[PDB]
């Protein structure tokens, strides 16, 4: 089901994230114990610009996905650790990414922690190694000279081009920010192969 | 609708003409619906744009029934010891005793011990043709139980040939067997009778016709005809031609009510093609279409009358292979000799090379 | 919920419940009410307990705009809410109502038991076509149709424009 | 079903609470024995056809327009029989005038 | 084409779900190719056949061959006063009782059952045993009490179970207080009914059907295989199959493009679109070029 | 100009006597018409009506061609080999313009057809 | 609507100098040759400005007038 | 040299002159064919469609095989031994059987191209050289019309209750009954044959006007999406 | 209530107004109504019906005033 | 086709527009198909079945052989 999926490939996320664990990876009975008793299960990681990424993997009968004051709780709690903090990853069940009361707890804590990146991500984000599907062409994160020198050269402002969600799979996966430009190598039935760039934009919920 | 006077054709299928006032509702109400045959030319309709299946034709024999006398009916069925009326049984008699509602023109009255009995009985009242006339429609619905009387107006009506069998001493016969096998003869089997059913038409009642002698009231009178409504047509198992009744003439498995004409499903914009039925038939609906807009004496009174766009053509004759449609229309056009061949490429993607001298 | 409505000048866009013109009619007993639709009550086999539990929920389903008169056996108060929503007058709205209500049974007072029964019949027969006992009407086939030509079609144009020109001026 | 003696009408369940209690409009209640605890039902796809079409059944030997095969009929032996395929099962029947109905189904 | 239920595809439905962005909800054809987990066992029809049966969704009314929503209670200390037709379901019940010591029922049941009938033809033909189904129920229906009679016996004994509904359940309609305990109760049937006995969601049948790929051997040729056997699905759940052990997950190829958006984002959801649309233009469609220029348009914006 | 079969068709040629093709007895074609017309509509009433009316013709008769009548092509065939014919209505046919003989038998026959009330001066 | 001010007279537009007719085939005629009657041929016109380089090729057209064909009816 | 065969001598030449010369050469090789048959000669006879009296029997003899396996799964529906597999019903089945078993064999070509003089015969030669007209046809016409099929299924009973036709008895198992239509065009077809081939002609007809229009909305919505 | 009612062939100001004569003249061949007896109406009359005055004529007779003698008629 | 289709036609008046028929809308640049990529026109009907009378090997009269007066005739 989606627990052990999520479980075997969410450290696969973070290892193509380019992250490294702080913590040690405890047996997939532990972690789906803790998910029952706590609610939740979080991962930390850390970057390469020694940032600290947590990883939130909330069960869908826990107490955080149905009130929200346990959801500004757990968030406030976090968010006051002694850490760097480059982003906060929750990922809950699809369904409560329809629930308007935990969206508001997510804005409101996003806006009080303007630094923080904050994203809520369903579970099937992270139940398959999204970057090997074979229907996603190969997605990668070009550097903002790149960038720069592209759009100098075809005389084109970041909104002429098309566009990309920041809550898209691959873009997920690559952790592109808005603002940020993602170069898609996409298959062509006219010229075998060909190559886009597209323009991340803020996230769906 | 402005009356064109294309041709006598187009008159006589503009009088025929039965009109109806992107989803399945427009898709099936332009179809060919089963309850056509005899009554809607099968062929007949538009072949071009939105007014596809939404213009009907009447086939050859169909005709448009008049109100009949729906109180004196009511009166004789009121009457009628084998109806009892709505103030003498209650809907739990209904049921229990397994009567029939007996409606007229829609109308519910009284009921009966026997929808089939009652449903014959007047429809050989019918078929005698006095105390009820032989335009009413007689309907027995044998999944409901009920038998409707209709006299309104608008009702199409055709005449179909009756056919009559021998179903009764072929009954008795099967009895007689049956008891001569149980009585313990060995030859029980010489006691049945072979099946017979057969039209009482003649040849000599088609020499009459076409001698003039013989009418379609006088067929109707003597009990060879009746006329039948899609509403009894529900109730009918007709033989396509008399070459299906001959072949099923002992056949006691397919018993017939009536023997059609198989030119009776088509009109006459339809009859005006010859072989048509080894033609495509939507070449017949494109022949339908075109025989209305012919040239040719589109009315013997044209240099008395004040016209606007209507040809009148000097020659017209009759087609070497003619039809029944002819009969009644006009024939306009010419038997043009034609040759199926390629010349020059002039005639491609349905052109026609013309003789000059012709013209 | 069975909801009855009649198109007239005066009677439309109302959608009175069956068992209200049932009862406007006589009989207010709800169980002959509901026999004039099943014709039997002590009756076994499944097409009858689906039609009288069919009826029960339309009975008790609480119509937003009958709600006073849902439940009054009271016949004169029906008429009256009646002839609000379109002695003496008790009766005009129920003499015009037999009128506009089935006039092919009859236009008098003496054929309103036949009418009921007649209307019973036809509820019956929309519950056995929900109950896939029979299909739908064909709307294509002819044994429902007719054709009107001439005769009838001027007539009633004569009859619509015969008021308008001579008896309205 | 229940119908309220005083006026004739049907009666509410109003389950409450270990019981049935039918209640009418005139405030009339008669409780209800343990045949009332049914609330609700469903029987799938079982026990119609054969009372679905019995009308027409009992029609079929007498309507002309109904297929007939050859096939003695054991009880008033005619040699042929009315044949009727009823339902998206297909289910054949041979009726005959005498009364025979062969009930398979 | 065929106008058969599962697949509307008649007339310009199938165009008019891809160009008006239709959700995955509206549509009406959906299907999915799923391909077997690792490609030896890919060759196995009878192996493809029972990953079919594994993947369609069982709900729990196909088993049921008929359900009464009862007024009565059980204590198993007292009369109960039951249905006179089902008062006979004491003689197991009790047995049920003295079989499942760990499972008395509880202080806060109700006294609405829901006593249902098994087809035990429809169990043997999907393979489904009754502890199957029991546990099935019990896993997704926390607040109810489950007895059930024994599915070792021959025929003419029936499998006869009654879902007891708690107090708990009730409990949760305050907030729509105007819904009585019947229309609770009966609204807790439909939500019993459609409980997922065995199955993927979504997937209303599946067909093993034989596939045309080709591979590159150990010399390095490119042949043709027409041997693959896989799975076609009627409806569409990209993450159900994905969750599927059975399944290879990054092979699975939807016929929808609001299923493929929200899975596989827009540039799968962009090559969605090509594939879908050529499928209407048949074999005669226009250039491959034109197809790109529906498909970019309709997601330049990252969403179809 | 339209036949009793509904096969259309636009008339664009006029050749003079001279430029008609014409069989061995002299007789040419009124309207010539290509016989790739045929085989898609399938209009096999018309080529039934030339093969007719062949025989009806040499005769002297006008025959009933309704549909739903008996037909038998092999016996219509065979009765135009008795009027003298060939089995087919095909006869040896000569090019009008250059009086050269076709290497085929040509079907030339009489075809009821109609001249359909869309003239060209009303719609130009 | 289709009949409206957008659709019928800003998306479409009636046109002058436009001839409609009945088509019909001609083998002797290339795949890119349309056969114009004469009738609509001198109907329809092409303007032709008068230079140095076309007045000698104008002038037989100008002399035709409407009385012989190729004629010109119209002078600015 | 067909019109819209890729790879043929017009779209080569095109590839390597020009479309003006692949327009030429159109032209130029269309007046050698004009001018070849205007000593060739080319026709079309009612001869041509019809078939010899033993191919005529051949034919005969195909679809009496066709009536006899209709028959025999009407035997087998008498007995109750249609057993439909999962995901059917019996109606089903025996619908889907019945279409099966009355589908024209591959040899049926045999009765036709026996009687067929390839060489000589115009109403061949413009089937089989792709000028006009399909195999289907040419079997409509010589053989025989087969099963009349709308929406992928047979004549459905919309008379009556069971009934396809007055002509046919409630609950009729003749194949007849439901658009087999055993005539061929050239033999005629009977009045009940003619009506289903009117119903299967008129439901084309209806088609053609329906896809146009529903074609046509889409098409603009199409257009202005993409115009920019 | 109106109880005397006779619909009469048409007539033109009184002579009988036949068919022909409508048709060039451009009138209405429709015919008085009745209803003491007074009379403000007239009613389009079908060519070829007892209210016609082509109903009794024969071929010559419908030759004589000017209208097709073979046509059935049933038109306004 | 010439079953009774009508067409427009307008010709080019003014210098740009002729030019721009000339240039641009030719005839001879729709020949490929934008929709398919491959040729619209080509032999249809008698061309097609006269194409494959002229270029068969034998005819009903033997060999398919012309004169060269015949050679000479067809173009
Ligand atoms: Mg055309
Ligand atoms: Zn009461
Ligand atoms: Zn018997």
């Amino acid at each position: 089901m989606a627990m052990q999926k999520l479980f075997t490939y969410i450290y696969e996320f973070i290892e193509y994230r380019k992250m490294v664990l702080l913590e040690e990876k405890v047996p997939y009975d532990k972690f789906v114990q803790m998910v029952l008793n706590t609610g939740f299960f979080r991962i930390n990681a850390e970057t390469l610009n020694h940032g600290i990424v947590s990883v939130f993997i909330f069960g869908a009968n826990g107490k955080y996905v149905h009130h929200g004051g346990d959801m500004r709780t757990l968030l406030t709690n976090t968010l006051n650790e002694k850490k760097h903090y480059e982003e906060l990853i929750l990922i809950v069940d699809k369904p409560v990414l329809s629930k308007k009361n935990i969206l508001d707890i997510i804005v409101e804590q996003r806006a009080a922690n303007p630094t923080i990146v904050i994203n809520i991500y369903p579970y099937h984000l992270f139940c398959i190694n999204i970057p090997k599907v074979s229907a996603i062409p190969k997605h990668k994160l070009i550097t903002q000279e790149e960038a720069q020198e592209f759009l100098g050269r075809e005389y084109l402002q970041p909104q002429d081009l098309m566009q990309i969600s920041a809550s898209d799979p691959p873009v997920v996966w690559l952790g592109g920010r808005p603002g940020d430009f993602v170069q898609i190598e996409r298959p062509s039935e006219t010229a075998m192969h060909a190559v886009v760039i597209r323009f991340i934009t803020k996230s769906k919920i | 609708q402005s009356l064109e006077r294309k041709n006598l054709l187009n008159t006589i299928s503009a009088l025929r003409t039965v009109n109806t006032h992107q989803t399945e509702r427009a898709d099936m109400m332009r179809r060919v619906h089963a309850s056509y045959p005899g009554y809607i030319c099968v062929a007949q309709s538009a072949d071009t744009g939105e007014k596809v299946g939404m213009s009907k034709q009447l086939a050859i024999t169909a005709n448009v029934c008049t109100a009949g006398e729906v109180l004196s009916l009511k009166q004789r069925l009121l009457s009628d010891p084998a109806i009892q009326q709505l103030a003498d049984v209650s809907n739990k008699d209904i049921v229990r005793k397994g009567l029939a509602r007996v409606f007229i023109n829609g109308e519910w009255i009284g009921c009966c011990t026997n929808a089939f009995e009652l449903a014959q009985r007047y429809r050989m009242l019918r078929r005698e043709g006095k105390v009820v006339h032989p335009h009413t429609t007689i309907y027995w619905d044998s999944m409901v139980d009920e038998v409707e009387f209709w006299l309104d107006v608008g009702r199409l009506t055709r005449p179909l040939l009756i056919v009559d069998n021998n179903i009764e001493k072929y009954n008795q016969a099967c009895y007689k067997a049956a008891e001569a096998r149980k009585k313990g003869d060995k030859d029980w089997e010489k006691h049945k009778i072979p099946f017979i059913q057969n039209t009482r038409f003649t040849p000599q009642m088609a020499k009459d016709i076409l001698a003039g002698t013989l009418t379609l009231e006088d067929l109707v009178a003597q009990g060879i005809c009746e006329f039948i409504t899609p509403e009894e047509a529900e109730n009918c198992l007709v033989a396509f031609s008399i070459i299906e009744l001959r072949k099923h003439k002992h056949d006691v498995t397919r018993r017939f009510t009536h023997v059609d004409v198989p030119q009776a499903i088509l009109g006459l914009a339809a009859l005006v093609s010859p072989y048509a039925n080894c033609t495509q038939p939507a070449r017949v609906t494109y022949e339908t279409n075109q025989g209305r807009q012919t040239g040719g004496w589109y009315c013997f009174s044209w240099p008395y009358r004040v016209d606007m766009n209507r040809f009148f053509q000097f020659y017209n004759e009759m087609p070497l292979v003619k039809t029944i449609a002819h009969n009644y229309v006009i024939p306009n056009g010419l038997n043009t000799i034609v040759a199926y061949m390629i010349y020059g490429g002039y005639n491609q993607e349905d052109s026609v090379i013309v003789s000059q001298s012709f013209i | 919920a069975i909801t009855i409505e009649i198109n007239s000048t005066k009677f439309s866009k109302l959608r009175i419940p069956w068992y209200l013109i049932f009862r406007m009619f006589g009989m207010t007993g709800d169980d002959s009410i509901i026999e004039q639709v099943v014709f039997d009550l002590e009756s076994n086999s499944l097409v009858n307990t689906f039609m009288i539990e069919i009826l029960e929920k339309s009975i008790h389903v609480l119509d937003p705009i009958f709600q006073p008169v849902q439940h009054e056996l009271n016949r004169e108060k029906i008429i009256q809410f009646l002839s609000e929503k379109v002695q003496y007058l008790n009766e005009r709205q129920l003499t015009i109502l037999d009128k506009i209500l089935l006039p092919h049974m009859g236009q008098t007072a003496d054929t309103r038991v036949r009418k009921l029964r007649f209307l019973g019949l036809l509820i019956h027969k929309i519950l056995l076509v929900i109950m896939n006992v029979f299909p739908p009407t064909d709307r294509d086939s002819y044994r429902t149709k007719r054709v009107h030509g001439s005769g009838v079609s001027l007539a009633k144009a004569f009859k619509a424009i015969f008021n308008t020109s001579v008896i309205a001026p | 079903m229940k119908i309220c003696k005083a006026c004739s009408s049907c009666m509410v369940r109003t389950y409450v609470d270990g019981n049935i209690i039918f209640r009418c409009s005139c405030g009339e209640s008669v409780q209800g024995d343990s045949q009332n605890l049914l609330v609700s039902s469903k029987v799938y796809h079982t026990g119609e056809m054969e009372d679905k079409y019995k009308i027409f059944i009992k029609n079929a030997p007498f309507d002309p327009t109904n297929c007939q095969i050859k096939k003695d009929c054991p009880n008033c032996h005619l040699d042929y029989l009315t044949q009727i395929c009823i339902g998206s099962q297909k289910i054949i029947i041979l009726v005959c005038r005498c009364g025979y109905m062969s009930n398979r189904g | 084409r065929s106008v058969a239920g599962g697949t509307n595809k008649s007339g310009i439905v199938r165009p008019q779900e891809i160009f008006s962005a239709k959700p995955v909800e509206a549509e009406q054809s959906s299907e999915m190719l799923l391909r077997l987990k690792n490609p030896e066992v890919e060759t196995n029809k009878t192996y493809a056949q029972e990953i079919a049966n594994s993947i369609e969704l069982i709900t729990f009314e196909r088993l049921i061959l008929q359900w009464h929503l009862l007024y009565e209670t059980y204590s198993s200390t007292k009369k109960n006063v039951m249905y006179p037709d089902f008062a006979s379901d004491v003689e197991w019940m009790t047995d049920f009782l003295e079989n499942h010591p760990l499972l008395q029922p509880p202080e806060d049941i109700a006294n609405w059952c829901i006593r249902l009938e098994l087809n035990k033809t429809t169990m043997i033909l999907k393979s489904i045993s009754l502890e199957s189904i029991i546990n099935s129920l019990r896993a997704k229906h926390p607040n109810t009490y489950i007895m059930h009679s024994v599915e070792n016996t021959a025929s003419g004994i029936p499998i006869i179970i009654r879902i007891y509904l708690r107090e708990s359940a009730f409990r949760r309609s305050t907030n729509t207080r105007m819904a009585t305990d019947e229309k609770i109760a009966v609204n807790v049937v439909d939500k019993l009914l459609n409980s997922t006995i065995r199955g993927i969601p979504g997937i209303k049948n599946a067909n093993v059907v034989k596939l045309m790929r080709h591979r590159v051997d150990a010399q390095g040729k490119l042949v043709r295989l027409d041997n693959i056997y896989a799975i076609k699905t009627n409806g569409t759940n990209i993450f159900g199959a994905m969750l599927d052990d059975n399944i290879d997950p990054y092979t699975i190829v939807s016929s929808s493009i609001g299923d493929t958006m929200e899975l596989y984002g827009i540039e799968a959801a962009r090559q969605k679109i090509i594939s879908e649309i050529r499928t209407v233009m048949g074999d005669k469609g226009p250039n491959h070029r034109h197809l790109l220029m529906y498909a970019d348009l309709m997601t330049r914006t990252g969403q179809v | 100009m339209s036949s009793r079969s509904g096969n259309k068709g636009i008339a664009a040629l006029a050749l003079p006597t001279s430029d008609m093709p014409f069989t061995e007895d002299g007789l040419q074609p009124d309207l010539i018409v290509n016989p790739h017309s045929h085989p898609s509509r399938m209009t096999n009433g018309q080529m039934i009506e030339t093969t007719v009316g062949l025989a009806n013709a040499l005769q002297g008769v006008v025959t009933d061609g309704t549909a739903f009548l008996p037909i038998n092509v092999q016996l219509l065939s065979e009765r135009l080999a008795q009027e003298g014919l060939r089995f087919n209505g095909c006869q040896k046919m000569f090019n009008g313009q250059t009086g050269e003989y076709f290497d085929a038998a040509i079907f030339i026959g009489p075809t009821y057809h109609q001249r359909l009330q869309k003239f060209v001066l009303d719609d130009r | 609507r289709k009949e409206g001010r957008i659709r019928k007279s800003l998306l479409g537009s009636q046109v002058w100098s436009i001839s409609r007719s009945t088509i019909c085939g001609n083998s002797d005629l290339h795949l890119d040759e349309v056969g114009y009657p004469i009738s609509f041929a001198r109907t329809l016109q092409v303007a032709e400005t008068v230079q140095h380089y076309n007045i000698n090729r104008l002038m037989p057209y100008f002399l035709n007038g409407k009385r012989q064909y190729p004629g010109c009816s119209r002078v600015y | 040299v067909g019109a819209g065969s890729s790879g043929g001598i017009y779209h080569l030449i095109s590839r390597r002159y020009g479309p003006q010369q692949a327009l030429k050469m159109i032209f130029a090789t269309q007046q050698l064919a004009l001018n070849y048959v205007r000593n060739a000669g080319f026709t079309v006879s009612t001869a041509d469609m019809l078939l010899t009296p033993e191919a005529h029997q051949e034919v005969q003899e195909i679809i009496n095989e066709l009536l006899l396996e209709s028959e025999e799964i009407n035997n087998r529906l008498l007995h109750g031994d249609i057993m439909p597999p999962i995901g059917l019903t019996t109606h089903d089945f025996y619908e889907k059987l019945q279409l099966n078993a009355l589908k024209f064999p591959d040899r049926i070509l045999k009765p036709i191209m026996n009687s067929i003089n390839p060489e000589t015969n115009g109403l061949f030669q413009m089937v089989a050289t792709g000028a006009k007209g399909s195999n289907p046809n040419m079997i409509h016409i010589m053989a025989g019309i087969g099963q009349i099929e709308i929406n992928t299924q047979r004549i459905q009973p919309q008379f009556s209750f069971g009934r396809t036709l007055v002509y046919y008895p409630r609950f009729a198992l003749e194949a007849q009954a439901y658009g087999f239509i055993c005539n061929s065009y050239i033999a005629g077809l009977t009045s009940p044959e003619f009506i289903f081939g009117e119903m299967n002609g008129r439901f084309d007809l209806i088609n053609k006007a329906l896809s146009t229009s529903s074609t046509g909305y889409a098409n603009r919505k199409a257009i202005f999406g993409l115009q920019s | 209530n109106f109880t005397d009612v006779n619909i009469e062939r048409p007539q033109h100001r009184k002579i009988n107004l036949l068919p022909n004569k409508a048709r060039l003249c451009g009138l209405s061949y429709s015919g008085p109504v009745n209803l003491p007896p007074f009379q403000v109406s007239t009613f389009p009359i079908m060519r070829g019906s007892n209210r016609c005055h082509t109903h009794h004529l024969s071929k010559t007779a419908k030759k004589e005033i000017g209208e097709d003698p073979n046509e059935p008629g049933g038109y306004f | 086709d010439f079953d009774g289709d009508q067409m427009n036609l307008w010709v080019p008046w003014s210098v740009m527009s002729r030019v721009e028929a000339e240039l641009l809308c030719s005839v001879r640049n729709w020949f490929i198909s934008t929709k398919s990529s491959g040729p619209v026109n080509g032999q249809v009907q008698d061309s097609t079945v006269g194409s494959f009378l002229l270029t068969r090997t034998n005819t009903p009269m033997g060999k398919n052989v012309m004169n060269k007066l015949h050679a000479m005739g067809l173009f």
